[PDB]
């Protein structure tokens, strides 16, 4: 509400990164003098300036003397090499680290939602020294009564008020989409501003339809597990399909299944 | 005599699944238990 | 002959999910996590004793293991025991700060060799 | 096991059915005075199964059976092999699932299958 005008949201985003990164204070970025001067400018002189201040290890106390001592592609990149800008979100129980547009590898849904790059963000839950949160930090164990039973603690509850509301960084309120098989190991989720023409429901019934599954477990992993990095090819329709009955063998009361997951080929298919 | 007391043993090939000699039990309990429709019922009326 | 491959029955709940229990899953997920702990405490105890991986110690770290392997798909807790954790190190680990004993397995060998090598 | 007494007469009333009114009417033997009837209600009794008037404390009914005790499986929290088991739903899943709490008087750990 401070800024009050139409100030885009990747140069907002990138210096409030640098106030989050060990380079600039609050203060010292809220000043009026550097939004003036920052709204009116070339935005690839900007990004390059912005990047420049942000590189140096010094703490720059006058960012404004730097500043003035200083002065399509994303389609084809994912087409090519699958290379695409991610925002890395980390969330602390004191505060929020932004990481900024790190380059990694490219997932399935960006390949149909190429539009919205900024839209998607990684968010991870980690401690304060950026490590795993120990068992202890969450849902300590106390005998009440004649059972143990586990107490919540403040960070538990901090945790599920962040994931069911979201983050707001600026004009935007990322949800909750899903969550890969590997990042539940590393405690991480990906995060997606809703907007006008796409919302996180919208990718969620695109994606498939999750209310066939009952169980928690499964329906997250099967919900995540579209997920993995894979070269695009060409598109099979649905008539192209057939049925083949599996082999199951029971020994000793025991069920024993062959195909579990094994599939037939053509040679005309593997060259295409 | 009127108590007629019983004695039955689970089978050996109920080990390979895991707890299967609780499952077992508890479904022989469940199988051969006498339930009367009485302990069911809450309120019994008759309506013209 | 192998062990067996029974997994831990499926929870399937009576209604939709509201996707606030997805949350909760996820958020538990953080905690009765030990699948990095249970290797380690079975390298442990199979460097201590003779014999290793014929005990019933070892099985039953095996069957933990493999029940949290598999608690990703299904919400089945490791439930990793306080006594069968090894509260003892080999020397090739990177645990300086826990106590650290002499191995003299094939491990012990192999990394005395290596650091005569270095050294 | 519903009785009421006739506003007239002050006497106990007996239901019966009519063939031609097809109505519920209580009617005394003392007096020909034949009430209409409400709810169509003759009887009601709450279902229960205390038969057995003062004789259910001297003799074991075992109206509460006890919970089975196992010795195969063992705790985590302590190495104690006595547990008891048994099956109940949980707080939202569909189906019985096997619990297990520790019998030790010093451990107090319940845990599921
Ligand atoms: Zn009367
Ligand atoms: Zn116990």
């Amino acid at each position: 509400a401070i800024l009050g005008l139409e100030f885009p949201y990747e140069i907002l985003f990138q210096l409030n990164a640098l106030v989050h990164a060990q380079k600039i204070s609050l203060f010292a970025a809220s000043d009026m003098e550097l939004i003036k001067i920052l709204r009116g400018m070339s935005l690839e002189t900007a990004l390059v300036i912005l990047k420049k201040l942000h590189q140096q290890s010094s703490i720059c106390y006058d960012p404004v003397f730097f500043v003035k001592t200083q002065m399509a592609s994303a389609y084809k990149r994912l087409t090519e090499q699958n290379i695409m800008s991610c925002q890395r979100a980390y969330v602390t129980p004191s505060k929020i680290y932004l990481l900024g547009p790190e380059l990694e590898t490219a997932n399935y849904v960006v390949k149909n939602f190429a539009e919205h790059v900024s839209d998607f963000m990684r968010v991870t839950f980690v401690e304060e020294d950026w490590s795993k949160l120990p068992a202890n930090a969450l849902s300590v164990n106390s005998k009440e009564g004649y059972f143990v039973k586990p107490s919540r603690t403040n960070i538990y509850n901090r945790v599920l008020s962040i994931l069911g509301e979201g983050i707001t960084v600026g004009p935007k309120r990322f949800e909750f989409l899903a969550f890969s098989a590997s990042q539940l190991r590393g405690n991480s989720v990906w995060m997606f501003a809703s907007n006008e023409k796409v919302k996180a429901e919208d990718i969620r019934e695109w994606m498939g339809c999750f209310r066939k599954i009952r169980s928690i477990s499964k329906c997250a992993a099967r919900m995540g597990q579209l997920f993995s990095a894979s070269r695009q090819t060409l598109i099979v329709r649905a008539q192209d399909v057939e049925q083949i009955p599996d082999i199951e063998v029971t020994t000793d009361g025991a069920d024993y299944c062959f195909s579990d997951g094994i599939g037939k080929i053509s040679l005309a298919f593997a060259k295409q | 005599q009127r108590e007629q007391t019983m004695s039955l043993y689970l089978s050996e090939y109920l080990s390979k699944k895991k707890h299967g000699f609780e499952y077992g039990s508890l479904e022989i309990k469940n199988h051969l238990e006498k339930l009367s429709f009485s302990e069911i019922v809450s309120t019994s009326m008759i309506i013209f | 002959p192998p062990m067996d491959y029974a997994g831990s029955r499926p929870r399937l709940m009576d209604h939709d999910v509201t996707l606030e229990e997805i949350h909760k899953f996820f958020v538990d997920y953080m905690i009765s996590d030990t699948l990095g702990v249970i290797s380690t405490a079975h390298l442990v105890h199979a460097d201590r004793d003779p014999e290793k991986a014929r005990s019933q110690k070892c099985l039953e770290l095996a069957n933990l293991h493999s029940r949290a392997v598999d608690f990703a798909k299904t919400g089945a807790p490791a439930e990793m025991p306080y006594a069968l954790k090894p509260r003892e190190f080999p020397d090739f680990l990177e645990r300086f700060e826990k106590p650290t004993y002499i191995s003299e397995s094939v491990f012990g060998k192999l990394y005395r060799a290596v650091k005569s090598s270095l050294a | 096991s519903t009785m009421k007494f006739c506003r007239e007469c002050n006497n106990i009333l007996y239901p019966k059915e009519d063939k031609e009114q097809k109505i519920l009417l209580y009617a005394c033997r003392n007096c020909d005075h034949q009430e209409v009837a409400d709810n169509s209600c003759v009887y009601r009794n709450e279902v229960h199964h205390s038969v057995s008037e003062r004789t259910q404390i001297l003799t074991d009914v075992a109206s509460d059976p006890t919970l089975p005790r196992t010795k195969a499986v063992r705790c985590s929290k302590c190495q104690h092999r006595e547990a008891v088991f048994f099956q109940a739903t949980a707080r939202g899943e569909e189906g019985m699932t096997l619990f297990f709490v520790c019998c030790n008087p010093n451990c107090g750990h319940r845990w599921r299958e």
